[PDB]
Parts: C-alpha cells; structure tokens; sequence
C-alpha cells in the first residue's frame, strides 16, 4: 500500500508569515488527471475537521485563506496569513486504493508559547487481552439509509490515524486487508446504529474510536465526526488512578 | 502469440460485425413488387444492448470483482440516454444513404469533441486543433460535397439521412463529454460503466419499442422471412466480443494500439463494401477517404492528449 511521508515533523511561525506544509506519496496518486489527495485539521482534543479536497479545491466555510497546491507524488497546503484560530495539527490523506492512509501529521505552534447529523459512540472502557469486544456509534437527525457512507477510524497514541472499516447504505462494507481477518462491521436501521465488534484482541488496540460520515466525491471524505471514546486493553484494573 | 503481432479478436470481431451489419440494414429482402426494406432499427440497437450487458456482466463476474462502484445511478441514466440515442440515429441512418457514407460520417468524432470542448471545456489545443482538422474537413468536403455541389448529390435540400447523421456525431459528442465527466469525478471501472449504461438503454428501448408497437406487431417480418431471426443475433454477439477484446488493448499496449487498430479497421471495412456489395465510388472521391484516415492517424499520433 501507499505509505504518505510528511517530511516537516513540527513548525514555528510568527503571525503574518506563509506556512507551507509539505507531503509525499510511494506512488502516483492521480487517476484520470484528478489527484486524490485530502487535507484535514485536528486542534489538540478534538476530532479532525475536513479542509480541503482534490489539493486544490477549499471546502465550502473554509476561510478562503488556506489554499493546496501539488500534483503527482508531491502536493503542498499552503496559508499565508496565518492567525490565532490555525493552530492544530494537519493531516495529508490519499484514496487511491482501499486501504486508505493518513501521514504521520505535522504541527504548527506559534512562537513565544436537529437539522445536522449528530454521531455519538459508545462501548467498554478498559477490557483485558484475549476478549471479544463490541463498540456502538449512534446516528440522529438523520437516517442511516440515504446516500452516505459511515466510517469506523482509530487513532494510536503519538496521534497516527489508521482507518478501521466502512460500511454504505446499500449495505456494501469494506475492510482494511491488515484487519480484515479480525473485525466486523454491522448495522441497525431499526434503532439506527451500527457496530465495530474486534476479535481476541491485544495489548495494541489502546487508542480513540471515532464513527464518521463521508461521503465520495474526488475521493472519500469525511465530513462529520463523532467525539470519540477511548479504549485501554491492559492486564489489570485500573483502580486509583 | 497474444501480442499485438495478431490481435485476430478484434479484427474478426468487428469485421464481421461491419459485414453483418451492411448485409443486414441494406438487405434486398422480397422480390420485385413483394419488397419490405429493412424499416426496423430500435429492434436491432435493443437485442445489441442486451447482449452487450450480459456479456459484460459474465466478464465482471469471471474477473476481479473487489472494485466497489462510486457512481450515481441518474448519472448513467444520463449517459445512456445520449448513446442509445446516438446508436438509434446511426442505425436509422442506413436507410436513406449509402453504408461508406455511413460510416465516413460515424468517423468523424473530433469534430464535435473539439467543438464541445472550446464552447465549454474552453480548452485550447494551438497545434493539435485547428490546424491539423483542415485535413478532415477536406477530405469530408471531397467525398461527401462535390466541386461545387452541382454534380452528384446536387445542391438540393440533403435528405432525411445526413441530418441523421449530424444528429448522431452530436448525441455521440454529448454521450463522450458525460462519459470523461463521470470517469474523471466518480473514478468509473469501464465494466461497471459499460453494464449499467447497457442496462438503462435496454429499459428505455424496451419501454419505447412497446409504446411504438412494434415487438407486438413486426414479428409478422420475421415470419416471412424466417433468417433474419439468427443473423441479426449473431450481428449483436460480434459487437459484445469486441468489446472485451478491447478490454485488453487497454490493458496491454496501452490505448494508441486500439486506436491505430480501429482505424485501419474502419478503412478495412471501406474497402470491403466498396469491393464486396458493389456499391460504387465515384472518381476524386477515394481521395476523400484517404485525406480523412490520413488526418485522423496523424492526430491519434501528433497532438494526442
């Protein structure tokens, strides 16, 4: 699979100064002259907020400050006046195969330092190796059976996103091949739900679900995100502390 | 063998299919007075499209199947809708003007491309159009117009069957203009796109051939001349195996092999019914011809995209 590389670990930056971000794919990522490349933000507690699609086009109220640049393996976000309200981590994700990858992120700090769709998840909290577990993402305002896609992601800490499954409202799923021998995905429009249920798992797993809408245009992208919940697996309850 | 040294699949294929095709739509059928010429075209595109789509989903089925479709149904609709029609136009064609011309004219795709584009693409092409067309345009100028049209066709209002024609190579330009849109937004396998545009013309040939009457009715043709029945069927099955042959020039070669191999196919089949049915050309007219393939390869090899 594609392994995207972004080479600028962190960044330090004044107000007023342009701040290029740089990424790089193992293999061309443009499919009939479109390149299928995806920018998303992520401030420090909070769920990645979709940026930009295609390197080129800003998503709708996005500040038409940020801009992308770039095309075959390279590509670029760029934003000259950077302000008080940028300041987050940026991610650079491609989807030109199934198993869909998101960089290592690169982060930026200042010197001197009813009618929406609402996802909530839910599930266990700490749960030894070796067991079978089960998590819910809940959907409102909405039905789960019009024309979108809901996503299962996980993120490890060190904050390296991996995304986990996919399932459509015609009821197609995709797996990632590495996890496809081990999770499950399934769903409920009677009580409009749908579940992630992972097999004997290990000491690894530690890390954030998230439940997500998306929907394909140049590419998958995920729009709405829920908040989140954490999973520890370790051999020992966690008591005081 | 298997290399492009003999690519015998898609030369028989739509060699046959060209033959078939001639054989069919200008049969002589009847006798003197007792004479029924071939009226029936949305039969014909609609058995075509059926075999087309079940010999695209036996492909799909018999090979990778993990490609998950992104694209929207209305989508397909929407192209279906402009190749059924162009395919219907070109068929109906037939009947009014001679096959070389036919085909001449379903030969000329760059035209309607190139205007299509600059209208509202708005691309620019400094080298690879606008000056290289001229040699299609003389060529079309010399075969299908005369000197000054007044020896031959004459210049009197042209027939129901040329603006057919203009009609088809612009449905043709629209179908090709959504067809790259959708590829291009949606990221489109040609199994998939092929299957469900087939499918869609299928539904709406079905619904018109029926409010039309026809199906319920043209069966009494068959009956009395009972061999249209099988060979009509074997026409629609050639075009179904081009198709997948074609499927692997695209994947081995690349697509200029294709390209250069429909051409010399087209002029091929020129040929043929100029020699085999008799249809005569008359002088300062194979010229025409030559001009045209003769621009049509030096754009497939200069100022291709």
């Amino acid at each position: 699979d594609i392994v995207m590389t972004q080479s600028p670990a962190s960044l330090t930056v004044s107000l007023g100064q342009s701040v290029t971000i740089s990424c790089r794919a193992s293999e061309n990522v443009e499919y009939y002259g479109t390149s299928l490349m995806q920018w998303y933000q992520q401030k420090p507690g909070q769920p990645p907020k979709f940026l930009i699609y295609g390197a080129s086009n800003i998503e709708s109220g996005v500040p038409a400050r940020f801009s992308g640049s770039g095309s075959g393996t390279d590509f670029s976000l760029n934003i000259h006046p950077v302000e008080e309200d940028d300041i987050a981590m940026y991610f650079c994700q491609q989807s030109r195969k199934v198993p869909y990858t998101f960089g290592s992120g690169t982060k930026l700090e200042i010197k001197g330092s009813s009618g929406e769709v609402q996802l909530q998840e839910s599930g266990p909290g700490l749960v030894k190796p070796s067991q079978s577990l089960s998590l819910t993402c809940s959907v409102t305002g909405y039905s789960i059976t019009s024309d979108y896609y809901w996503n299962w992601i996980r993120q490890f800490p060190g904050n390296k996103l991996e995304w986990m499954a996919y399932i459509r409202y015609d009821g197609t799923s995709d797996y990632n091949p590495s996890l496809k021998n081990r999770i499950s995905i399934t769903r409920d429009t009677s009580k409009n739900q749908f579940f992630l249920k992972l097999n004997s798992v290990a000491t690894e797993d530690t890390a954030t679900y998230y439940c997500a809408r998306a929907y394909y245009y140049d590419g998958i992208n995920f729009d709405y995100w829920g908040q989140g919940t954490t999973l520890t697996v370790s051999s020992e309850n966690l008591y005081f502390q | 063998l298997r290399l492009p040294l003999c690519f015998l699949g898609v030369f028989v294929c739509y060699f046959y299919y060209g033959i078939l095709q001639e054989k069919i739509t200008r049969g002589k059928y009847g006798e003197g007075a007792k004479q029924e010429t071939f009226t029936f075209a949305l039969t014909l595109v609609f058995i075509q499209c059926v075999i087309n789509a079940v010999f695209a989903k036996i492909l799909i089925q018999f090979f990778d199947t993990a490609r998950v479709d992104h694209t929207r149904s209305w989508l397909y609709a929407a192209c279906s809708i402009s190749y059924l029609g162009a395919m219907v136009s070109s068929n109906s064609a037939l009947q009014f003007v001679n096959y070389p011309t036919q085909v001449l004219g379903k030969s000329c795709k760059p035209i309607p491309v190139m205007l299509l584009g600059v209208t509202l693409l708005k691309k620019k092409y400094p080298l690879a159009k606008y000056l290289c067309v001229l040699l299609i345009v003389a060529g079309v100028a010399l075969f299908m117009y005369k000197p000054k049209k007044v020896v031959g066709i004459e210049e009197h209002t042209v027939g129901y069957g040329e603006l057919l024609l203009l009609l088809s190579l612009t449905l043709d330009g629209l179908t090709g203009v959504s067809q790259d849109h959708m590829r291009a937004h949606y990221q489109t396998g040609s199994n998939h796109m092929m299957l469900n545009i087939n499918l869609w013309s299928t539904l709406l040939l079905g619904m018109g051939i029926l409010f039309t009457g026809e199906l319920w009715e043209f069966l009494s043709f068959a009956e009395r001349y009972p061999a249209i029945i099988y060979n009509i069927l074997l026409f629609g099955l050639t075009s179904a195996l081009g198709q997948s042959f074609i499927f692997m020039t695209v994947v081995y070669f690349g697509p200029l092999t294709c390209s250069i191999i429909t051409t010399t196919r087209k002029f091929f089949t020129i040929l043929a019914s100029v020699i085999l049915f008799a249809n005569p050309i008359s002088p300062m007219q194979w010229v025409g011809t030559v001009l045209v393939f003769l621009g049509l390869g030096l754009d497939a090899k200069f100022g291709k995209g």
